[PDB]
């Protein structure tokens, strides 16, 4: 079988959602950040956040709510995993005996159903009587919270509205009542129903359906003092308490859609809104002797790309960000000279989303450093992750970094980038704007404008910024000397995208060369389509021109010329060459191996993967082992059947490996951070940097037996089976993980209790206690 | 000519079946020439009526072969000729079903099936 | 005849019971009807609680168990019986094979070259070759077959059909790729495009709790036509516009889809792609009727099991009463035997065994055909055959 080993290096660092409450103790306030696949608990203090415990949980924490059932001094959590592994948690620490017992557990997966495009919606009623959950269109699963509920009971309620944009629970009314912005074919509306646990069905609700703006996207449940709910749209905010339709059309709201909301005071008189432009508005609910007098909006300032906002003591608003590094902003009652109430105080580091990276050994020609293209929009930057825990030097680019490639001989990093520009005047000045020199392409062949950001290896300043033509998309970049010519060249794969046209059908391949002090294009080559990616295949530039995976040869006259063709693809997004093998990992056609034969001068399809998946990133591990990953957060290894009775078997790769990574792999580059078999670092959207290391069969049988024994002892929070978490989850099939080893569980062995260590090793006597302590230390030093 | 009759009936029916399925299709592209709302539509309607007419002609000759079979006519030939009348009444029933779109062809299907039901009851009354 | 009363050759062993016989017999009598318009398991439950009995109560529940079991037989296990769920599946199979035959036949003569070759990607021999499964008539119902056909269908469209609507669908992919890499979702800005067929939400009314169907990404449906197609799909899974009365008028414009194509594109090519779009919707309609077959299946079984569990639950009180006061042998026998009948999907044999076991259980003449026939006259003024007819519920006996 294919024997590999996956181990995390940087734990996931993007925030999916955070909710505040009283978890650790009845007096103290707690802030519960939930980075993907691991929640973190903190105790808020005037000095700042104080970590107390970091739990690693076998599942993606999608819905996270803090509620207090009647009779509980604590609050209880409700973690709902993306694989539908709901489990109610509770804090229990007794003199440094920090432990989170699971009060209730159990899967709530609907066997049959169509998942909603909006995503999973999880809502708690204010009176703590039901757990509202939306998982599939036309259905509303309800989980009661009766004191006696050790195994979560689930009963779906049929629901008439088909497309629900948001559901919430109205405060005040004794009957638990939902309010939901559903989508009728004519337009979207808001209705209310009374959910009855006793009758297992809805009932006629408090009010009725009032046409809301065609973009209505949030429901906010205003507390008892005022009641009702605010249905935020894109241009008009509104209020629906007692058919008291109160609405406003602020101009500042029109600039961008609102994303997240937060309750400043229990009185519900102030709500802090946030959008992805990076702004913190406030819908001050001016009270009215209490009904509502009016709603108004004022911009407080600028934080990072908001994901989840929570208000804490002393006016310190936590800005959980996903597309950029998180902030602990503080509100000032008085205006600063600049005109922004907010002031940055602390800056946590988010490496996500990683789009492309490369291992560059510069400092010591050894122990290389990962220069990753982290972030997007205003938060885009270059993180220089380096072993040493892992040191992160951040170099802001003020604009989304797309691709990166390294030219050793010229001492520079080419970085394609794009900055959103108003229909043209720039929005926020960027690093590209402030470049030491710049030029525009003279090629005669909101709107983003791509350009290339060459960067010195030392000061990491932007030496040049070659802005491309109008309506130009640069998709790919490689630094390689082409064929005979000794000079290495920067080749950018550009593609025209006209707003009037739909498909990108005209493209261009431009080759550049970094002369000392000035950048200059060498040649150009128009192509019929977008060049999704390119690689330097044996002195020749293999270019992915839509589905046509052409291979271009370089002439002594400095002009690219085509030589071969292939058309068995839909879109050849991912091209990774290894020797002669060409891996054209497409979108829906999964992996399709190709090979160039010099005697024939043509490509041949040696094999093709047999599973209709959607690839994200792909890499040639070894000549016989082929890895990849898809949208379904799963890593799979395909093997070429070297010898077979029929060519049909040789042409069909066997999927020897299956494994649920839980992230969206976005890049695969070789090499390892440790100074001085194999190491394929991968960077995920959530800011994880993992490592794929091949293993011998002898350790694989040892580590797999080890995995099983550790599963029995190390109980999971929420009572999730480990094997259920690692299972290959895809809409059609769910097969157990095989061919991979979860390294995080194997590395748990270092600080499981010594008597529990004797528990696991007592059976396995491969040919004991310290013998296994040594081999896990052999495994922990690879990352 | 007891068994040579079984030979000619079966093979001629194979030809009918082939011509009829070919026919169905020429219609289907005529019917895909629908949702044109031109030359193809007219030339296909032109090829439409051609094929239909020729099929009707061949079946009418087979209907004459049927009357030849009946005037010449034991149980194994009764059942064998029953198969002929059965799928003949079936194939023209399908032809009528199509002819009912009727851009003639249907009444020719009618008069042939009228000879069919005549022959059918004429044989059933004696075979019983 | 004597069997015109509730107690027929295999019928339920009073005024309401005659209505039940009218319900079961109308199934076969009507020249044709929509199986989905015929009651489902939920409505069967509804009627089951509304049954009228006249003078034990345990025998009354045991009689209503025969009602539901005979009902299930006629509704689902009745392959080739009037308007049944499996009968729709098999008739559709014939439409499917034939449609792909038409596609293989494409290019026989002037009836409608490498462009044709890309069209024959739909052919079952090709799709089975890519999955590696042996070419088989049953393979169409496999989920993987439907998945593979999708990639070929949209491979076809991007090579030959580059229009405006399809243009938008292709651009979508490029943008979606960028938006997924940064961990975001496609925005609602570009809603200027007419709604794509996939985005629509339909719900089958026969089994309302089936969840929203994942509409197949059939292309080239005009906004207006998209409504009618989705409309019929929700009502009777296209039964009305493909069989039954006046099917010929709908047939003028296509069996699974309306006849439709884009302007300014070679019609010869258009018909070819249109055959692929029809075969793509055929495969959907097969897998759906399969799912509604299974959801009546499971439901019926569950209902029967619940009922028979109550039967042994109540008759045990009758056994203790007779002891305090051969018939005792018969009662305990069927008690144990009903438990032994697990109705495991066999399923017809267990169902037939059930009613035979109930037939072996003694009943008062007040419940036998004597009174039943008498009551019939006033108003006017077996499992063995079922076992034979009931065919295996497994798909590829039905496909045969
Ligand atoms: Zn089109």
């Amino acid at each position: 079988m294919s024997y590999n080993y996956v181990v995390t290096a940087q734990k996931p660092t993007a925030v999916n959602g955070c909710v505040t409450g009283h978890f650790t103790s009845a007096e103290d306030l707690n802030l519960l950040i939930a980075k993907n696949t691991r929640l973190e608990i903190y105790v808020v203090t005037a000095e700042g956040l104080r970590p107390v415990k970091e739990v690693g949980m076998y599942g993606k924490i999608a819905v996270m709510e803090l509620f207090r059932p009647k009779g509980e001094s604590k609050d209880l959590l409700f973690i709902l995993t993306a694989k539908y592994n709901a489990c109610i948690l509770e804090y229990k620490q007794s003199g440094e005996s920090i432990d989170i017992i699971t009060r209730a557990h159990g899967n709530v997966q609907d066997r049959i159903g169509r998942p909603s495009e909006t995503g999973i919606i999880g809502i708690i009623d204010p009176e703590c009587r039901m757990i509202g959950l939306r998982l599939y269109d036309g259905l509303f699963k309800v989980i009661p919270l009766d004191r006696d509920n050790k195994e979560l009971k689930a009963f779906n309620i049929r629901l008439e509205e088909l497309h629900v944009i948001d559901v919430k629970f109205l405060y005040g009314c004794q009957a638990p009542t939902i309010c939901f912005v559903y989508q009728d074919p004519q337009g979207r509306h808001v209705k209310t129903y009374e959910v009855s646990l006793r009758e297992k069905e809805f009932n006629k609700g408090p009010w009725k359906q009032e046409n809301v703006e065609a973009e209505a996207s949030m429901v906010i449940a205003v507390p008892e003092p005022f009641g009702g709910a605010i249905i935020i749209g894109q241009e008009s905010i509104t209020y629906h308490n007692g058919d008291k339709y109160l609405a406003i059309a602020p101009p500042i709201i029109k600039q961008s859609t609102i994303v997240c909301h937060n309750r400043v005071d229990p009185n519900g008189s102030r709500y802090l809104l946030g959008d992805m432009e990076g702004r913190l508005f406030m819908l001050l609910l001016e009270k009215e002797e209490v009904t509502l007098k009016d709603l108004r909006v004022e911009l407080l300032g600028e934080t990072s790309i908001a994901e989840c906002l929570t208000y804490l003591d002393n006016g310190v608003v936590f800005v959980g960000s996903r597309l950029g590094d998180s902030q602990l902003v503080k509100l000032n009652v008085d205006s600063n000279e600049q005109g922004s109430y907010v002031v940055a105080m602390e800056t946590f580091t988010n490496l996500g989303p990683i789009v492309d990276m490369c291992v560059v050994d510069l400092e010591r020609q050894g122990q290389g450093q990962l220069v990753t293209c982290s972030g997007a929009f205003k938060e885009g930057s270059l993180r220089i992750i380096r072993n040493g825990k892992l040191h992160i030097r951040t170099v802001p680019l003020y604009e989304s970094p797309r691709k990166i490639c390294y030219q050793e001989v010229s001492q520079c990093f080419g970085v394609l980038s794009s900055r959103i520009e108003v229909q043209t005047t720039a929005l926020r000045p960027s690093a590209s704007t402030q470049a030491l020199s710049s030029s525009v392409s003279s090629s005669k062949l909101e709107v983003e404008v791509h350009n290339l950001l060459i960067i010195d290896q030392h000061t990491f300043e932007v030496l040049h910024a070659h802005q491309f033509l109008q309506n130009e998309y640069a998709l790919s970049l490689v630094s390689c000397k082409l064929g005979k010519d000794p000079n290495t060249y920067f080749i950018v794969g550009t593609a025209m995208v006209y707003p009037e046209e739909a498909e990108p059908k005209q493209g261009r391949i431009v080759v550049f060369q970094y002369s000392d002090g000035k950048l200059q294009t060498v040649a150009e080559k128009e192509v019929k389509g977008a060049v999704y990616s390119m690689v330097e295949f044996n002195g020749k530039l293999l270019a992915s021109i839509n589905s046509t995976v052409r291979l271009y040869e370089w002439t002594t006259e400095k002009e690219l010329r085509t030589e071969c063709n292939h058309y068995n693809n839909i879109m050849a997004l991912y091209l990774k060459t290894k020797g002669d093998f060409i891996l054209v990992g497409d979108l829906m056609r999964s992996v399709l191996l190709l090979a160039y034969k010099p005697m024939e001068g043509n490509f041949e399809e040696i094999a093709r993967d047999f599973n209709p998946n959607w690839m994200s990133a792909v890499e040639i591990l070894d000549d016989d082992n082929f890895l990849g990953a898809e949208n379904a957060f799963n890593l799979f290894v395909c093997q070429k059947d070297s010898a077979a009775t029929t060519d049909e078997e040789r042409q069909h790769l066997q999927e020897v490996g299956l494994f649920h990574l839980g992230e969206f792999v976005n890049v695969f580059c070789h090499g390892s951070l440790v100074m001085q078999q194999g190491s394929v670092l991968f960077g995920t959207v959530n800011g994880m940097i993992g490592l794929v290391t091949s293993l011998s069969e002898s350790w694989y049988n040892l580590l797999l037996d080890m995995q099983n024994r550790l599963n029995k002892v190390i109980k999971s929070v929420g009572k999730i089976e480990h094997s259920f978490w690692r299972s290959f989850h895809t809409e059609r099939k769910t097969e157990p993980a095989t061919g991979f080893i979860d390294g995080d569980l194997i590395e748990s062995f270092l600080d499981i209790s010594r008597p529990k260590m004797q528990e696991v090793v007592a059976n396995l006597q491969y040919d004991t206690a310290d013998d296994l302590i040594k081999v896990v230390e052999e495994l922990t030093r690879i990352h | 000519e007891i068994e040579t009759r079984i030979l000619d009936l079966q093979t001629a029916v194979e030809a009918l079946v082939r011509s009829i399925r070919q026919l169905k299709d020429v219609q289907d592209v005529f019917s895909f020439r629908y949702t044109v709302l031109r030359q193809l539509v007219q030339t296909t309607a032109n090829e439409l009526d051609r094929m239909r007419k020729e099929v009707l002609d061949i079946s009418k000759a087979l209907v004459g072969r049927l009357t030849t079979l009946v005037d010449l006519l034991l149980e194994q030939w009764l059942t064998a000729g029953a198969k002929v009348l059965f799928h003949l009444r079936q194939l023209l029933k399908q032809l009528k079903d199509m002819s009912l779109m009727l851009r003639m062809f249907g009444q020719g299907v009618d008069l042939q099936n009228a000879q069919v039901t005549e022959l059918l009851q004429r044989l059933l009354q004696r075979s019983f | 005849a004597r069997f015109a009363t509730a107690n027929g050759a295999y019928g339920i062993r009073p005024a309401w019971d005659s209505a039940i016989w009218g319900l079961l017999r109308e199934v076969e009598a009507v020249p044709y009807s929509n199986p989905f318009t015929f009651p489902t398991c939920e409505r069967l439950e509804g009627i089951l609680n509304r049954l009228e009995y006249r003078p034990t109560d345990a025998c009354r529940t045991l009689c209503r168990a025969t009602v539901a079991v005979q009902y299930a037989i006629s509704i689902l296990y009745g392959y080739d019986r009037s308007a049944s769920v499996p009968r729709y599946l098999r008739r559709l199979i014939d439409e499917y094979i034939d449609l792909q035959d038409r596609i293989r036949r494409l290019g026989i003569v002037p009836v409608l070259g490498k462009d044709m070759n890309i069209v024959q990607n739909v052919l079952p021999e090709r799709v089975c070759a890519q999955i590696g499964i042996p070419f088989t008539y049953e393979a169409c119902l496999l989920d993987e077959y439907y998945d593979c056909i999708e990639s070929n269908i949209e491979q076809m469209y991007d090579l030959l059909c580059m229009c405006k609507e399809c243009g938008m669908r292709r651009m979508e992919r490029f943008e979606r790729v960028r938006y997924n890499t940064i961990g975001e979702r496609y925005p609602k800005k570009k809603r200027d495009r007419e709604r794509f067929f996939e985005e629509n939400y339909v719900i089958i009314h026969s089994h309302p709790d089936l969840g929203v169907l994942k509409l197949p990404k059939i292309r080239h449906l005009n906004p207006l036509q998209q409504l009618m197609m989705c409309r019929y799909l929700s009502k009777d899974l296209l039964y009305d516009t493909q069989f039954g009365p006046s099917n010929a008028f709908s047939r003028a414009q296509g069996v699974p889809l309306p006849f439709s194509a884009v302007q300014e594109t070679d019609m010869n090519i258009a018909y070819a792609l249109y055959l692929a779009s029809n075969s793509y919707f055929m495969c959907f309609l097969l897998r759906c009727v399969r799912d509604v077959l299974r959801h009546e299946e499971e439901a019926f079984r569950k209902l029967i099991l619940r009922l028979v569990n109550e039967a042994v639950e109540i008759i045990r009180d009758d056994v203790n009463s007779r002891v305090w006061a051969s018939a005792e042998e018969r009662d305990l026998a069927i008690a144990r035997s009903l438990e032994e009948l697990t109705f495991s999907n066999g399923f017809c044999r267990d169902a037939a065994r059930f009613l035979d076991l109930i037939d072996a259980f003694h009943f008062p003449k007040a419940l036998r055909e004597h009174r039943a026939r008498e009551d019939l006259l006033l108003h006017t003024f077996d499992g063995a055959v079922v076992r034979t007819g009931g065919v295996n519920l497994t798909d590829n006996e039905i496909v045969r």
